[PDB]
RNA sequence: GCGCUACACUGACGGAGCCAGCGAGUCUAACCUUGGCCGAGAGGUCUUGGUAAUCUUGGAAACUCCGUCGUGCUGGGGAUAGAGCAUUGUAAUUAUUGCUCUUCAACGAGGAAUUCCUAGUAAGCGCAAGUCAUCAGCUUGCGUUGAUUACGUCCCUGCC
């Protein structure tokens, strides 16, 4: 006895990333390699890959950490400022799309759920699937 | 990158005590892009024993 | 993972569109010593292509030179989404197309000289050598 | 030799056409100009373009119109028309075309001198 | 004249940790938009809530992470360019902005000058408002990291 919290903020990231890389169920939406996530990034994600399976443990640990939120919330979070260039540097809110679609794909198995008030809440499974996998990422630290 | 750049490298980088990637562009000169590779490779009991952190500096070192 | 033993088919300068390239530079560029292409049509013609994004410009199978001269030039076929674009609607010949290397230099050209036939003010303010976007420039 | 096919789309229908038709085929701005503050632009030019193109002998250019609608569009029924525009004082005329078609009116009239 | 980025390994690129505060906001109509999809992306949209400690909105950047780059004007510099693709706008031309990829301009710590500053103070990393259909390299306001140096004179200027 054994927590999601008791364990670090990028081992759980890369060791649910190689869980949700090697699950196959996960689905993988059609503007999820090309398209730039965020519009101030020039560079999309340098993975081009299963950022989608590194945004599938972020999102997900991020929920549960709090109550509820999303898509115009994971909209203020994932971006940062702007590269305006010359114009004194400026926040920019992503693209609700990819995680408006992992948030309807996580909806699928029984990990993330829709919190009544509504919008993403992790289910009751789900959590079961994050306390199984915060204790399998605690023993790559142990 | 040809084959007296990696075996100049490995016979020179076991007891070679202080290293990095500014260490292989000033001693073996061309590259850097590659270098953080044929250092790190392995980590066979006879390359580098480190007190290296993150990304941002990789400060490596001596098997013994 | 190691120093890769590059034989010489490491070949040490390259030539893509007649328009120079250097041959032990980390690719996506090198495709950027060019006109009309720059690390965004370049990180598509490599993802729609069977590529390395970490290989150099010399280290190029040729089946990866002629498929990477080829997506380029075509545009709609290996999913090129058409917002992705510069020749966005011809408006003379539609069309969904790419203005290239030698060709962004003679089309920069042929877009000024459908509005200098006119006598208007998007290619007459390019004409006085002074700028069209609406500002007061004096400083510069 | 190869004629200006306006977007060959195959002059032929870009000679003499509707107002639905090219309402669509302009570049983004204009969508938001035929459809925005649409009425009261040609309350009486397309009705003095049609009095002009129309009171001539054709081929002798027609008798000059008036206008201060430098805010009208260039459409495939005003092809030839003659047109004459307020830069703030006097009526500068203009040859009206198939390759002016989609472009701004009185850009053309040059107002301000330069040097 | 007022200003932005930079001459680096005390940094540039990247995963992986991953953190506030000042606001604002739609009504007689289109202000904020998530969510869940479509787009490499820029975005598109279905649909959603919200006249707001009630929604977008608890996830901003400097950073710790884990490293590749190795003294190569580079893997500092991001100038100027070629096209396309988008997102507004009756009008995008003297490309409003954005993306997609390549062209890879100076400058290798800034002379005679000359400013502002005694404590959360100097300064840098952001952002919300003021424009506004948009276009910030400005105006205002905030915090998150945060020290040197005095804490005194009339040499000067300036004015009493």
């Amino acid at each position: 006895g054994v927590s999601v919290r008791d364990v670090a903020a990028q081992d759980f990231i890369n060791a649910y990333a190689s869980f949700l890389q090697r699950q196959g169920k996960l689905e993988v939406p059609g503007y999820v390699d090309i398209v730039k996530t965020s519009s101030g990034n020039e560079m999309p994600p340098q993975d081009a890959e299963g950022w989608f399976y590194k945004r599938a443990a972020s999102v997900a640990r991020h929920i549960y950490m709090r109550k509820q939120v999303g898509v115009g919330k994971l909209n203020k979070l994932y971006g940062g400022a702007k590269s305006r260039g010359v114009r004194p540097y400026k926040h920019i809110d992503a693209s609700g799309s990819i995680n408006r679609k992992v948030l309807q794909a996580l909806e699928k198995i029984g990990i993330v759920e829709i919190s009544p008030k509504g919008g993403r809440r992790i289910s009751e499974n789900g959590q079961r699937d994050l306390d199984r996998i915060a204790a399998q990422t605690l023993e790559e630290d142990e | 990158l040809d084959q007296e750049k990696y075996d100049r490298i490995l016979k020179e980088v076991p007891t070679y005590r202080y290293v990095s990637v500014s260490v292989l562009v000033d001693r073996l000169k061309i590259g850097g892009s590659l270098a953080r590779i044929a250092l790190r490779h392995l980590e066979k009991e006879g390359i580098i024993k480190p007190v290296s952190k993150h990304s941002k500096q990789a400060i490596y070192t001596r098997a013994t | 993972s190691l120093v890769v033993q590059e034989q010489g088919s490491f070949q040490h300068i390259l030539r893509l569109l007649n328009t120079n390239v250097d041959g032990n530079i980390k690719i996506v560029y090198a495709l950027t010593t060019i006109k009309g292409v720059g690390r965004r049509y370049s990180n598509l013609v490599c993802k729609k292509a069977d590529v390395d994004l970490h290989k150099r410009a010399g280290e190029l199978t040729q089946e990866e030179l002629e498929r990477i001269v080829q997506i380029m030039q075509n545009p709609t076929h290996y999913k090129i989404p058409a917002w992705f674009l510069n020749r966005q609607n011809d408006i003379t010949d539609g069309k969904d197309y790419h203005t290239l290397a030698n060709n962004v230099e003679s089309k920069l050209r042929d877009d000024l000289e459908r509005l200098k036939k006119i006598r208007a003010h998007r290619g007459i303010r390019h004409f006085w050598g002074l700028r069209v976007r609406g500002q007061h420039t004096k400083t510069t | 030799f190869k004629t200006h096919s306006y977007r060959g789309v195959d002059l032929e229908k870009l000679l003499e056409m509707s107002t639905e038709d090219f309402v669509k085929l302009a570049p983004a701005r204009v969508r938001r100009r035929f459809a925005r503050g649409m009425t009261s632009k040609p309350a009486g030019f397309m009705k003095k373009l049609r009095a002009a193109k129309l009171a001539a002998p054709e081929n002798e250019k027609p008798a000059p119109v008036r206008t201060h609608m430098r805010n009208m569009i260039i459409v495939p029924e005003m092809i030839g028309s003659v047109v004459g525009i307020y830069n703030g004082k006097a009526f500068n005329q203009v040859e009206i075309r198939p390759e002016m078609l989609g472009h701004y009116l009185g850009e053309f009239s040059i107002t301000y001198t330069p040097v």
